[PDB]
């Protein structure tokens, strides 16, 4: 019972701006997973995920998507980079590890999400032993079998005067970790995390594009190609040895990631070509997408501002224009600069509020206006001087 | 001494001399410059050291060992290590590798040349050897093996540096 692709693409513009495609594809592959349940024994061993490469600068939402992804299907995510097994032709590490890695997150996962979908209970449960203990009230029989059956009546009453009332308190909570444990089975919730793993499991694979080729030198083009050889049986379908069991790879999602300005994605390895099918490219942001990421997306930095200053009794508002003298400050500094994507809206968005986050706590009760004026008397000057740029955003 | 490759129709061909010179004197008058690689499939010259080639030719066709057989892709990667590693930049000598998809000259500057109409003449000779064998290949019907050789005698007996002594090699297809 999943969401169509343009239900999932919906849920993803409710965090990402624009790139569209990328979300589209990235949405096929979810749907698949769900279309392939939908079939025979037979095909559901043929049908392999449809693994996705994104090409596109830094910064533009292309780790995002894919965690966003992940999370709108509850999905154990993990990202790696591509390069760091490069490093193996010294000690480096083995890529195996990724589904190692992948399965701990995965386990965390699947703890904490059941240590949460218990805590309830476990509280009401422990309640019954504290009340236990002020009264055994009514038991079998005791009383009545109708009007002096129930045996709440003070119990009811000591109940409440508890919840909103050794140490009662200091003790509930060693019965909340004594009575959720007993309530856990460790063995289903260890090949808990393995079947997600193995079924919904997402992989993102950053900085595919450096470890391509170029006729630069033997030995490090050897490498490089090795951590793509040695990427293969993950993506063609293999068993990897797992501190809490064995993992089959052949379903797990892998989103490959490259700028591709040097290398191409043709250079890559023709094994590893054939298991990226899904191509994809991404668009770099405008100043106009900046705007939107600095508000639109539902949890946006500058919602997100709002909220901590709100914390301390300050009502924060910004102005459309302080809000595009912000964009264009991000902006003019990735140009005048080195360019650095949407993440540079971050460094700018927490330098302009520097004074206030630290004033945040005396102004309480004001009503702050961040508008146009406000953001060039204290942004401007670092913009302009580029050498202050690259210390101080 | 002088290498000289030629295609016409579907054969192509790569002559070579037999002298080796030191000095003013004739060290030997019988070396062999040309020879077969990659099963036979291609067809090799070389003009310098009898060794160094011998170093070269395998490298090159350990090129085409994992790179289909691509003649010009194995070329221009042989060049590359040829150019690079401290061994192979060690060793100088004209390279002269021919198939039946293309001709081409291979040199220590990491250089992948293919001259004209797969015309080769490398070699103290090559000017001369090129010379007739252009005015052939333009006024005659001429074999590509009948023009490789008689351009190579006509070089020989210019070139103080080239003997009379051929080693041919051919490739139809």
């Amino acid at each position: 019972s999943e969401m169509t692709p343009r239900e999932i693409v919906s849920e993803l513009d409710k965090h990402i701006i624009g790139q569209d495609n990328a979300k589209r594809s990235v949405a096929i592959a979810l749907r698949n997973r769900w279309r392939r349940m939908q079939l025979n024994e037979e095909l559901r061993h043929e049908v392999t995920p449809k693994n996705i490469l994104m090409i596109g600068p830094t910064g533009v939402g292309k780790t995002e998507i894919a965690r966003r992804l992940a999370k709108l299907a509850n999905a154990p995510f993990i990202k790696v980079e591509a390069t760091k097994f490069t490093e193996v032709g010294y000690v480096g590490k083995e890529v195996d590890s990724i589904i190692r890695d992948l399965t701990d997150a995965a386990v965390k996962m699947v703890r904490v999400q059941a240590i949460e979908k218990n805590r309830y209970r476990a509280e009401e449960l422990a309640e019954e032993r504290i009340l236990d203990v002020l009264i055994p009230p009514a038991k079998n029989n005791w009383g009545q079998t109708e009007q002096q059956q129930e045996p709440s009546a003070a119990r009811q009453a000591f109940r409440k005067k508890l919840r909103e009332g050794l140490k009662i308190k200091d003790a509930m909570k060693l019965l909340i970790e004594e009575e959720a444990a007993k309530l856990v089975n460790p063995e289903e919730l260890k090949q808990d995390a393995i079947d997600a793993v193995e079924q919904h499991g997402i992989v993102f694979i950053d900085e595919i594009d450096k470890i391509c080729k170029r006729g630069e030198s033997s030995g490090p083009d050897v490498s490089r190609e090795g951590v793509q050889r040695d990427l293969l049986p993950l993506v063609e379908g293999c068993t990897v040895s797992t501190k809490h069991g064995m993992v089959k790879t052949d379903h797990i999602l892998f989103i490959a990631s490259g700028a591709f300005q040097i290398a191409k994605p043709s250079d890559l390895i023709p094994e590893l070509q054939g298991r990226l099918p899904i191509r994809v490219e991404l668009q770099a942001l405008t100043t106009s997408d900046f705007e939107r990421i600095l508000t639109e997306p539902n949890a946006s930095i500058t919602v997100q501002y709002k909220a901590l200053m709100a914390t301390e009794g300050v009502n924060i508002e910004f102005t459309d224009s302080g809000i595009k003298r912000i964009a264009e400050a991000a902006w003019q500094v990735n140009e005048s600069t080195e360019n650095i994507g949407a993440r540079r809206l971050h460094t700018v968005l927490e330098r302009l509020m520097e004074e206030i986050s630290y004033d945040a706590s005396d102004l309480s009760g004001q009503n702050i206006t961040i508008d146009a004026d406000y953001v060039s008397k204290h942004l401007d000057a670092l913009v302009a001087d580029e050498d202050l740029s690259r210390f101080i955003l | 001494t002088t290498i000289v490759s030629v295609r016409r129709n579907g054969h192509v061909v790569i002559a070579g001399d037999g002298q080796a010179t030191l000095g003013n004197t004739v060290m030997k008058g019988n070396v062999k410059k040309v020879r077969r690689l990659y099963n036979d499939k291609v067809i090799a010259g070389f003009a310098g050291g009898t060794a160094d080639a011998f170093t070269l030719f395998e490298l090159f066709e350990r090129k085409l060992e994992m790179h289909q057989g691509h003649l010009v892709k194995a070329a221009v990667e042989l060049a590359k290590d040829w150019r690079t590693d401290r061994m192979l930049r060690k060793l100088e000598a004209l390279l002269a590798v021919a198939d039946e998809t293309a001709s081409l000259i291979i040199t220590g500057n990491g250089d992948v040349v293919q001259p004209e109409n797969d015309l080769i003449a490398i070699g103290s000779g090559g000017p001369y050897a090129q010379a007739a064998a252009r005015a052939l290949l333009e006024n005659t019907e001429l074999s590509a093996r009948e023009i490789a050789e008689k351009a190579l005698d006509i070089a020989g007996d210019i070139c103080i540096y080239t003997n009379h002594f051929h080693t041919i090699e051919e490739l139809s297809y």
